[PDB]
RNA sequence: UCGAGAGGGAAACAGCCCAGAGCAUCGACUAAGGCCCCUAAGCGUACGCUAAGUGGGAAAGGAGCCGACAAUGUA
RNA sequence: UUUGGCACCUCGUCGGCUCGUCGCAUCCUGGGGCUGGAGUCGGUCCCAAGGGUUGGGCUGUUCGCCCAUUAAAGCGGUACGCGAGCUGGGUUUAGAACGUCGUGAGACAGUUCGGUCCCUAUCCGCUGCGCGCGCAGGAACAUUGAGAAGGGCUGUCCCUA
RNA sequence: GAUAACCGCUGAAACAUCUAAGCGGGAAGCCUGCUUCGAGAUGAGUGUUCCCACCGGGUAAGGCUCCCAGUA
């Protein structure tokens, strides 16, 4: 795995933890855990080892080295997911820890923080999210852009930052 | 989504892929998408 | 979830008009009094419940072993017991007494009881089947359940294929009855609707199993 | 002469306990089948039970290869028409551990009226706990010979 | 319907003795 | 003979060849006469058999 | 070969595989077929392949897999 | 599941009613991909068998056409399910007539009018109800729940507009 | 609660990938929840109370038989 052969830098200010197969990383922001599959092994120079060239080995190989280099990045700098609200009388407002949703439906939508995850609103067509775990900020963003799926016709609803969307020409 | 036995790629960007033991093809034109079945 | 019960005895059915001026016929149901003489609980016995006894006898129809599980309770003998499975049976305490008016107008109570008898009930009345008609020649078949099964495959008559039994005489429970009206003073309940069992039958009042 | 065959009060039963931790299931199966069996001790006959108590502990964390988790069913039809009802082992295992372990092992023995009762020496149980500390079982590791 | 077999001595015998005078 | 044989660690598919080797033929009847019976017996009659098969027993012939 | 053929194996299964029953035997070696438990004998030793319960059914064709799909109840 | 071929078991056919039961190759209802999907509604395909799937005119009719509705008026297996459950309209007896064939007796997957549908359930099976014994002291009362059965249908109008 | 088709987060084998390790959403369908039967569940269970340690037999607690009836 040309990904797994790259070894791991730790930036400063990052306690890294290595018991076992377990590692925890702390940072300014937060802490994470993961326990590696195995047979993948993990040394501190932070370079990933693998004992044989199995096919199955060099998956796992470089999967396992990704997953420690985003905790790192993580902890570290983190994650944000910016959202822009296309549409006619589509807005976002921010209710505490909430976020009120309203995609042109009957009723307002009010879409909870999981812990863990923090909402930032710029203006009412465009928020972030911000989190320290890659996959749960990659999860909630794609639970409200869930909403509103982007109209073909208008592309009217939630979509991701720069993301282009084909328009259809409508006959 | 098409489901044929016979799934070939159509255009370049097509990707044919392996997912839960079915072979599919995956491609910007959402007309071909195929799976095998 | 939380469920208040009381046992009581279908008296008959009678009319009443609401403010709005429209005939509700209401079957009136003599709940009370009945006090609680066990409480069960999980570590003694597993699971969270409460008996509850309703009923008058006088001490000298009562055999000792009842006679003595009602003195652990201090209270009179009555004549029948039930349990309320219930979630919050640690409130009550025994000889404790539930009234009639545990119910209030408005709220929603199950009814149970045992329905009415009905013999060896034939096989119309009894599933609703079809007959073979009574003219155009029909030969001594005209209430016949007709079939009951295919030929060589499977050769053998389905196992639950209904037939003629005794009807009947069955517990049932009548769901979302509403408590009309709640006379405290002879302690009845006007229920709207039609409650299992004959008169004087013993009727079991709990709350609403569904919405809530 | 006539090869001995053995009378009411020649067999001395013990009690096995089988730590089930991480071991395939197939293999505690057969395991426990010999034992109930009798089918390793030289008063050996055919007719007579001359098995041994087995406890089983730890239940529930039978290693099972392969997609068996999510794959292998256990039917059960009850003779009602459309009565057949079945159950992945992810559940089984799940929440009735030791209503599959007995299951195997039932299998795993004559289904004539004797089978019957040599099931009857078989204890299992999800914990590390037994109650049967009063018959002083003796704990049985699964060995293999040359 | 017709018998469609003699009815073994067992099974003759079983319905027989429910064939019984209750003493008064 | 299975069942005593393995007892003291032989399988009955070896303890037969090694029998074989010591040329100590001893009948299936009585050779199970003796494990029920007189252990002793039957446990010094397996020390012949161990002894009586070559070291390497998967090894060409 | 059965018909006119017992016995062992293929779960059951005249015609398939092994084998031709004078009678007795609580001895031994084998044939086809097998040796985790039901059920006699290997959880055999050593190397390599399969991830599909393939083994434990099938085609053109497509990239061991898909193609794969009927009625009482796993089947 | 059709029309057939073989001739291996055994010298009342159909249709309707009653009662089921199962398959999914889904008619409705539920979920979804694509659309030559602006919206309402559609087309095709994928998942899905829990329940539901009307009443009449003609014909013995299955089938088929039609009428009025319906969210829908599904296709099949089960001895083309089901006559020791019912009918007996067509069809396979004897009477009679028409057309055609035959010299004639008569014949015709041509037509027409009429034309006997037996049985007291032994066994298994199914629906209910008891008797005996068991469950290591004997009893009264109330219950846990391993398992099993039942139910699972759907429309119109108003607000959102 | 877990799932079908399907829709995704992170992610390699080798930027991309819903998958090869993992993590979610997702059907009138599956399991529960509702109603009823239910320890002959021979694995024959649990609880409260009562009787009391006699000599094949008499008994205790408690039943059964008989009679008047029905809520049968």
């Amino acid at each position: 795995s040309r990904i797994g052969k790259l070894p791991i830098t730790v930036p400063a200010g990052v306690d890294v933890t290595i018991d076992g197969r377990t590692v925890e990383v702390k940072g300014p922001k937060g802490t994470l855990t993961h326990t590696v599959a195995a047979p993948i092994e993990i040394v501190k120079g932070l370079n990933v080892t693998r004992p044989n060239d199995e096919r199955q080995n060099k998956a796992l190989h470089g999967l396992s080295r990704t997953l420690v280099a985003n905790m790192i990045t993580g902890v570290t700098q983190g994650y944000t997911k910016a959202l822009e609200i296309s549409g006619v009388g589509y807005r976002v407002a921010a209710k505490g820890s909430n976020l009120e949703f309203q995609l042109g439906y009957s009723h307002p939508i009010l879409v909870e923080a999981p812990e863990g995850i923090s909402f930032k609103v710029e203006s009412p067509t465009k928020f972030s999210v911000e989190g320290i775990d890659k996959q749960k900020v990659g999860e909630v963003a794609a639970n409200i852009r869930k909403l509103r799926k982007p109209d073909p016709y208008k592309a009217k609803g939630v979509k991701y930052a720069g993301e282009v969307i084909r328009r259809k020409v409508g006959k | 989504m098409k489901v044929k036995p016979s799934v070939k790629k159509i255009c370049d960007k097509c990707k044919v892929i392996r997912r839960h033991g079915r072979v599919m093809v995956i491609c910007d034109n959402l007309r071909h998408k195929q799976r095998q079945g | 979830k939380n469920i208040k019960g009381v046992l009581g005895e279908k008296l008959g059915m009678t009319q009443v008009w609401d403010e709005n001026n429209r005939v509700v016929p209401v079957t009136v149901v003599k709940a009370g009094p009945c006090v609680v003489t066990q409480v069960r609980s999980n570590d003694t016995d597993g699971y969270e419940s409460v008996q509850i006894a309703f009923g008058e006898i006088d001490p000298r129809k009562v055999n000792k072993p009842l006679k003595g599980h009602f003195a652990k309770a201090d209270v009179t003998p009555r004549r029948h017991l039930v349990e309320i499975r219930t979630a919050d049976a640690s409130e009550y305490t025994l000889g404790q007494e539930i009234t009639a008016a545990v119910f209030e107008a408005g709220v929603k109570v199950d009814v149970t009881g045992k329905s009415k008898g009905k013999g060896f009930a034939g096989v119309m009345k009894r599933h609703n089947f079809r007959g073979l008609g009574a003219g155009h020649g029909t030969q001594r078949k005209h209430r016949s359940p007709g079939s009951i099964g295919g030929c060589a495959t499977p050769g053998r008559v389905f196992k639950g294929l209904r037939m003629a039994g005794r009807m009947g005489n069955e517990r049932v429970t009548t769901q979302n009855l509403t408590v009309h009206a709640v006379d405290a003073e002879k302690g009845l309940l006007l229920i709207k609707g039609a409650v299992p069992g004959p008169n004087g039958g013993l009727v079991l009042v709990r709350t609403a199993a569904k919405g809530a | 002469m006539r090869t001995y065959s053995p009378k009411p009060g020649d067999v001395t039963r013990q009690w096995h306990v089988i730590d089930a931790q991480d071991v395939v299931l197939g293999r505690l199966a057969t395991t426990a089948a010999t034992l109930l069996r009798g089918k390793h001790k030289p008063i050996y006959a055919p007719h007579v039970d001359a098995g041994d108590f087995v406890i089983i502990i730890n239940a529930d964390k039978v290693h099972l290869s392969g997609n068996k988790r999510t794959q292998k069913m256990a039917y059960r039809h009850s003779g009602y028409p459309g009565g057949l009802r079945s159950v992945r082992y992810d559940d089984l295992l799940a929440n009735n551990p030791e209503k599959a372990v007995e299951k195997a092992v039932k299998g795993m023995l004559p289904k004539n009226s004797l089978g019957r009762q040599m099931l009857s020496k078989l204890k299992v149980y999800a914990g590390e706990n037994h109650p049967h500390a009063a018959q002083q079982p003796v704990p049985f590791e699964i060995t293999q010979v040359a | 319907a017709v018998p469609k077999r003699k009815m073994s001595r067992s099974n003759t015998r079983h319905r027989r003795s429910q064939w019984k005078a209750a003493v008064p | 003979i299975n069942a005593a044989a393995r007892a003291n660690g032989i399988t009955y598919n070896r303890f037969i060849q090694g029998l074989k080797a010591a040329n100590v033929e001893v009948d299936r009847k009585i050779l199970a006469e003796l494990a029920v019976n007189d252990a002793n017996a039957f446990a010094a009659l397996v020390e012949v058999a161990q002894k009586a098969l070559p070291s390497d027993v998967n090894a060409p012939k």
